[PDB]
């Protein structure tokens, strides 16, 4: 057996354009650890991007938090970039403000 | 589970470096202990071995003096670098078992005895004493004695012989020995033990008794100047059955 | 407040990341980490440091430096026993559970490729295997009846000992109440229809309960799962499409009444 | 942290013997009884880690976490028991503290004494001679030469187990011209009605 993740992707405070908050994308219930997550800012990899370590959920899959402080703009789309083994095409999920 | 440790006894000179070897004959040791004893004080821990790890020494332990190394996951080998009369004593070996409740498995011995000089090392003298007329009269009942003297040091195991056979039943062996010359240290000791048994046995002639002691004492790769090698060696005494 | 106490053991057969970890939470948080690449037992939040001597962090590296080594010939024996190809994964969980009512739980399991293989009854000291080659590993650990009896005590009493110790080391984090910011909006969910969304967030402990009421019955609910903000603090939310409709809430002892 | 229990214990061959150990600890995970004979390294006896008393034959091992207190129990003691008696738990970072141990000395039951001193010959040698005083009561300690050229064994009790028979012996010898049996016992207070040949 091999879970695969759930990509979860939203704003820390309720996000309005113009002031400043918080990009979280979690991933979740997956299984095996070998993961690989990143942000982006209409295709681009966030440069300075901060994470919570591997952490580990008692059903036995792990999961994780990867977020970026920004600044939301009507224009600009947000999305997550997620690579796994039950992933065969890597799976991207945009941020539904 | 079995810990075994190898020498069980040794003498060594002053300045020299003894290294005592312990494996774990079944099992994989992930951790050894080494403990120390004395005469007479407790059993105290001096390190710890740990695999893929350093050695963890305590209060008194001088990492200087001891080097102790975990060889295989079977082996750990404590050696003395240069040995003095004070650093003589009772070196008991431990294996902890794989599960966490830390049940230790003892390796038997060693006995460690360091002397500045070795013309002091001198095998036992042994000497049997054939049970009392007057004593068979009251008791109906014949004490036999064994007396182990003028040894050097207290490397001394003492066994009887009933008809070939090793006997406890009716046997009592000193548990100290005796200093001969107590007011100077480093003396030679003497050791005695007893074996009683029936009136009637020991009137058999053809009942065959005797005293064995053990010694101890010296190693092949020891070098000697002298007077006899005191090496390892067994000194006996005999009697037989008189009506 | 109920609380919990869990560590968990990580191996890997083929590694990259590394072959062994593990790590301790109290709550949801992690409080300690080792690692085969370390081979040193860390802290993870500054109030464990804080308070734990020097020492403390010395003995259990040792101890976790030596548990490393086990779960490395137990996840070979594994896999050997299968005739398994490929990577493997061996994970063991053991923990707490201090409730409200003053009542405990204990708990003991182990699981090989992310399935449950053993699961330990601390009330009649045996071990539940789930397959013959779980099993043959179950009459072996059911052998040594003292390990059995030692596990039983430092679940049932130890375990618990450390936790309320914890509890009392970050009692300003862990033992704090940071109550919802609840909102009602409406927001058509497709063509035509209308749907009321109870957001809520900026709360602590991450335990939360929302739903719907209509005129008093419970609602057919839509939901969203507990999510950190990554402020330390959690948020979720609840949804359903002539009848007035409330917004019934409950966190952390108080419970909230939202009528729209 | 320490752990406590009594230096020394004597009692008499056939009786129950509690060896009490008490400790105090933030943390605990299991109670060990080792025994440990003169010159020999320590033998597992118990370990206890639940609350409540567990046989093992002759020998007992009970426990109370609550009152941070166990103790060995050992009935129907014998000969043999006369060895050290170690003590240790596992504290809250699993390592093992030790006790200093009980040192067990279990005096015979001597029920038919008649105390005699008597005379050996060595079987080679005819100037070599040993004194032995035997068959005396536990109540009778013999005490060391306060001499240099004359030795003195302490009292080593004998089991004659084919006849279910105990006794009690000290052995003394010299050189010294002067040396006889009557006053070979001399240091110590020996019964009135010693036998001398
Ligand atoms: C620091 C205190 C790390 N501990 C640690 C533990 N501790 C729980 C317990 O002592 C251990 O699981 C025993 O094996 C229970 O029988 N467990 C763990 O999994 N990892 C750790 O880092
Ligand atoms: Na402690």
């Amino acid at each position: 057996i091999q879970r695969t993740p759930k990509i979860q992707v939203y704003s820390r405070h309720p996000a309005e354009n113009g002031k400043s908050n918080f990009l979280n994308c979690y991933v979740s219930g997956f299984h095996p650890s070998d993961i690989e997550v990143d942000l982006l800012k209409n295709g681009e990899r966030i440069e300075k991007v901060e994470h919570s370590d591997l952490s580990f959920s008692k059903d036995w899959s792990f999961y994780l938090l990867y977020y970026t402080e920004f600044t939301p703009t009507e224009k600009d789309e947000y999305a997550c970039r997620v690579n796994h083994v039950t992933l065969s095409q890597p799976k991207i999920v945009k941020w539904d403000r | 589970a079995v810990v075994s440790q190898h020498p069980s006894w040794v003498i060594s000179k002053s300045g020299t470096s003894v290294k005592i070897e312990c494996r774990s004959l079944d099992f994989q040791a992930t951790t050894m202990f080494w403990y120390r004893q004395f005469p007479k004080q407790s059993l105290m821990l001096m390190a710890t071995s740990n695999e893929g790890s350093k050695a963890t020494y305590e209060q008194g332990v001088e990492k200087d003096k001891f080097l102790i190394n975990h060889a295989s996951l079977t082996l750990s080998t404590l050696t003395v670098t240069s040995a003095h009369p004070e650093d003589s004593s009772f070196y008991i070996c431990s294996a902890r078992t794989s599960g966490d409740f830390g049940e230790q498995f003892f390796g038997p011995g060693t006995r460690l005895t360091v002397l500045e000089d070795l013309k002091n090392v001198f095998p036992p003298e042994v000497a049997v004493f054939e049970p009392s007329e007057a004593e068979i009269s009251h008791t109906q009942k014949a004490t036999l004695v064994c007396l182990a003297t003028g040894f050097y040091p207290d490397h001394v195991e003492l066994s009887w012989w009933v008809n070939g056979k090793e006997v406890h039943s009716g046997v009592c062996t000193d548990p100290q020995p005796l200093k001969e010359q107590p007011a100077l240290n480093d003396s030679r000791y003497a050791l005695s033990s007893r074996l009683r048994v029936s009136a009637t046995f020991w009137q058999n002639p053809r009942n065959h008794f005797r005293c064995q002691v053990q010694f101890y004492g010296l190693s092949e790769n020891d070098e000697w100047t002298q007077r006899a090698k005191p090496v390892t060696q067994i000194v006996s005494a005999e009697a037989w059955g008189r009506a | 407040r109920t609380h919990s106490l869990r560590y968990f053991r990580l191996g890997v057969s083929d590694p990259i990341v590394p072959e062994f970890i593990s790590v301790g939470y109290v709550d949801s948080h992690p409080i300690t980490t080792y690692d085969s690449v370390t081979r040193q037992k860390e802290p993870r939040a500054p109030w464990m440091a804080e308070n734990l001597a020097p020492d403390h962090w010395e003995r259990y590296t040792q101890l976790l430096r030596g548990w490393q080594q086990m779960f490395k010939v137990e996840l070979k024996r594994l896999q050997r026993h299968y005739n398994h190809s490929g990577s493997h994964t061996y994970q063991r969980m053991i923990g707490c559970e201090l409730l409200e009512d003053g009542s405990t739980t204990g708990f003991l399991q182990y699981a090989y490729d992310g399935q449950d293989f053993l699961i330990f009854n601390k009330d009649t000291l045996s071990w539940l295997a789930v397959d013959n080659v779980a099993h043959t590993i179950k009459q072996a650990w059911e052998a040594n009846q003292h390990e059995l009896l030692y596990q039983k005590n430092w679940l049932e009493e130890e375990c618990i000992a450390w936790l309320k110790r914890f509890l009392e080391y970050g009692k300003d984090t862990l033992q704090r109440t940071e109550p919802p910011l609840v909102r009602v909006n409406r927001k058509e969910t497709f063509p035509g229809v209308t749907a009321l969304f109870c957001k809520a967030h900026g709360f602590y402990p991450p335990e939360i309960y929302m739903t719907w009421m209509k005129n008093g019955e419970e609602i057919e609910i839509d939901y969203g799962d507990i999510l950190p903000s990554g402020d330390g603090t959690y948020q979720a939310w609840a949804s359903i499409e002539s009848n007035l409709y409330s917004c019934h809430v409950e966190h952390s002892g108080v419970h909230m009444v939202l009528q729209v | 942290q320490n752990i406590d229990q009594p230096t020394e214990m004597t009692a008499t061959e056939g009786a129950i013997v509690q060896i009490n150990c008490t400790y105090q600890t933030s943390g605990f995970n299991g109670l060990f009884w080792y025994q440990q004979h003169a010159g020999e390294a320590p033998t597992f006896l118990s370990y206890n880690v639940l609350d409540g008393l567990e046989e093992k034959g002759r020998f007992s091992s009970f426990l109370s976490r609550s009152k941070g207190y166990s103790y060995l129990l050992l009935k129907e003691l014998q000969m043999k028991d006369s060895a050290s008696y170690l003590c240790a738990f596992m504290d809250s970072n699993y390592q093992l503290i030790w006790g200093a141990g009980t040192k067990l000395i279990i005096k015979p039951d001597i029920q038919n004494p008649d105390p005699a001193v008597y005379q050996l010959r060595d079987s080679k040698s005819s100037d070599k001679s040993v004194c032995l005083f035997t068959d005396f009561d536990s109540q009778t300690n013999v005490s060391q030469s306060k001499d240099s050229d004359v030795y003195i064994t302490d009292k080593c009790v004998l089991d004659m187990r084919s006849m279910d028979f105990k006794s009690n012996s000290a052995v003394a010898w010299s050189n010294k011209s002067d040396f006889a049996c009557a006053n070979a016992f001399n240091n110590s207070i020996i019964p009135e009605d010693t036998f001398f040949p």
